[PDB]
RNA sequence: GGAGAAGCAAACAUUUAUUGAUCCCAAGAUUACCGAAUGGAGUAAUCCAGCUAGCAAGAUGCUAGCUAUCUAUUAUUUAAAUAAUAGAGGCGAUACCAGGGGAAGUGAACCAUCUAAGUACCCUGAGGAAAAGAAAUCAAAGAGAUUCCCUUAGUAGUGGCGAGCGAAAAGGGAGUAGCCCAAACUUUAAAUGUGUCAAGCUGCAGAGCGUUGCAUUUAUGGGGUUGUAGGACGUUUAGGCUUA
RNA sequence: GUAAUUUAAAUGUAAAUAUCUUUUUAAAAUGUUCCUGAGUAGGACGAGGCACGAGAAACCUUGUUUGAAGCUGGGGAGACCA
RNA sequence: ACCUGCGAGUUAUCAUGUCUAGCAAGAUUAAAGCAUAGAAGUGCUGGAGUCGAAGCGAAAGCGAGUCUUAAAAGGGCGAUUU
RNA sequence: CUCUAGUCUGUUUAAAAAGGCAGGGAUGAGCUGUGAAUAGGAGUGAAAGGCUAAACAAACUCGGAGAUAGCUGGUUCUCCC
RNA sequence: CGUGAACCUUUACUAUAGCUUGGUAUUGAGAUUUGAUUAAUUAAUUAGGUUUCUAACUUAUAGAAAUAUGAGGAGAGUGCCAGGU
């Protein structure tokens, strides 16, 4: 499953980012905990815009 | 057309008709171990041959078509 | 019924049927049929709950494997409204 | 329709009918109780109610009218809960059709493959026909939706190659009819997310920094349906104007 | 009674005509981009239907798994390849 | 038990043989259509298909020859006398 | 009031399982009325291949079914070669 | 006697309920060394062995449900395939 990480974790990604993860991974603990997003559009064109623009970088992450 | 009589395929597949009224076939006993029989019987094995005129009438009726 | 609740997907009759003897395609001079019998396959439902935030509250259905599969791959609501059929059905 | 009528047969003594009866047809009324039976319950044709109206109504009084359930559509936080209409329950065809389940007696002179056979039967659905139906097809012929016949043909193949099972195409007929969505774009918004800049607009200018900024979902209209055509872009155009 | 004709107030079933309802209020016309149906096509295993019993066994449906291309495409032409 | 009634090689199609009728190297239409009639007819239309007219060889293929074979060299199955 | 060893009648009987004599139990593993539960390759069985609507080594009814039989029986008027 | 029928038994034949084993989906994240293979002890994969955390999943209580709490656990259970009985 390709999914969009609401936050950064240690060996995934950043936020904004799409990783592909094991199914069970996805659906069990980052969906419904929130960590994550499905990879859809509408959702992910919507918030690599919204990250892009509103966001446009790292909250201090890379300093 | 409802009840066209059936010809018995595994006759058909043995059998041949000749054009006035003979059947061929293939003789028997050259398919299988063939080292101990002479070669005279082997030739003579390999030719076709006509069956007795015995057999033509039930043949007739085991092949209504053919 | 062991009926999926999404796509109807239903156990599925059918025969059992034992074979003696060697394939020609492994050198053996064949197969033969034994006795078949009757039998059913049968979809694997799993009793799953999926947690909407949409009203933050999990609703559990009866969907098979592949019905799962499918969910991940294309979002809950797009396959539901696929196979017509709406959530509130379902709690 | 015209002279009898009071059923299906007359009898025995009573009336009606020329004031148009009886009878036939069409429509309407009445239409007890049980029964899908549906207020609950129940040993089917019957006891027990809730509420409203009238019986002096009243002490287990009578009569009339409502309260069963499922599904779809919304009046709401369509789940819960009631409300609103709409469509169904069951019977009938010891017929036909579709879907699901699916034998056994036999033949193979046994039997276990096979055959019988998708047969009987069971179950779920409706219709007057049903199913199917406008080629990601047939198939090496140039045809052109689906179905039903005549032929191909007991042929091609299949089968402990045993018994058996058994096409299709083409051709000749009956009968004829082709179409409509989604998506590509755009309008009207709403809901849900996200967003404070050059985000919308055919292109010069002024205004303009959020015509909700951009998306998804719901709803409405335009747009369109195929040996890759339909849209954004390329012009003559665009009846003609009002609106933008 | 029969032939050939012929009764319709009312009711039921049929067409045709307008009414009514809806739609087009336009088409012939070149190349760049967008879309053209996704757990789908296909493959592995287990079954069924095709006349065709795994047989070289296509193809279609289909259970358990896996898994695509986007006309510069894909399917079919009885294993398969061109 | 007697007596009287009832009480078993039929029908539909295919193969083959014979008889009858007709045509003849040809014979024959099936489905279906039209016309008249209302008279589940019978007069036409309809040649798609089948059986003969060439067989032999597993087949390709060749043909009064063909196959077995270097060989009509001898035979097997044909025919020239349907 | 419930049961049937032994014997007899009966056995084209009054009864498709009795009766005439007798015997066992008889305060209990008791008898019995009135309802209900277990249905066929199953049930039940203090256990005999018992019972389950007078028939049970797999109940009954309907349908497949006119099942299949190398078995038995039957197969109708006459004459001629 | 009939290539009759039924029942029963068995270390007769052939299937199969049920039981059992392995693989896979359900099924995730850690730690560690047992190795094989590929090249240059190192690196890329992969079967496992010993363990861990809970969010999947399932046990106990309350509740109509939702949900919560206390314990197990990616095991088990359930499908499919294969191996035994």
């Amino acid at each position: 499953m390709k999914v969009i990480l609401k936050e950064d974790f240690i060996n995934l990604g950043k936020e904004g980012d799409t990783v592909e993860v094991r199914d069970g991974f996805a659906r069990n603990y980052l969906l419904p905990k929130g960590f994550a997003v499905f990879s859809n559009k509408h959702n992910i064109e919507i918030f690599n815009q919204k990250r892009r623009s509103i966001l446009k970088k790292q909250e201090a992450k890379k300093q | 057309m409802a009840n066209k009589m059936k010809t018995r395929k595994s006759a058909k597949k043995r059998y041949s008709f000749t054009v006035n009224g003979k059947v061929k076939y293939k003789k028997q006993n050259l398919r299988h171990i063939l080292t101990k029989k002479s070669s005279k019987r082997k030739r003579n094995l390999r030719k076709s041959g006509n069956l007795s005129c015995f057999e033509v009438k039930r043949i007739k009726t085991l092949l209504p078509y053919g | 019924a062991r009926k999926c609740e999404i796509t109807g997907k239903k156990t599925m009759f059918g025969n059992n049927v034992p074979r003696k003897g060697l394939a020609k395609k492994k050198g053996g001079a064949g197969q033969h049929i034994g006795v078949k019998t009757k039998r059913t396959f049968k979809v694997n439902l799993i009793n799953k709950k999926f947690f909407i935030p949409n009203l933050g509250r999990s609703v559990s259905i009866k969907v098979s494997a592949n019905a799962l599969r499918s969910i991940s791959k294309i979002g809950l609501d797009a396959f539901l409204k696929k196979n017509c059929k709406k959530i509130e059905n379902f709690l």
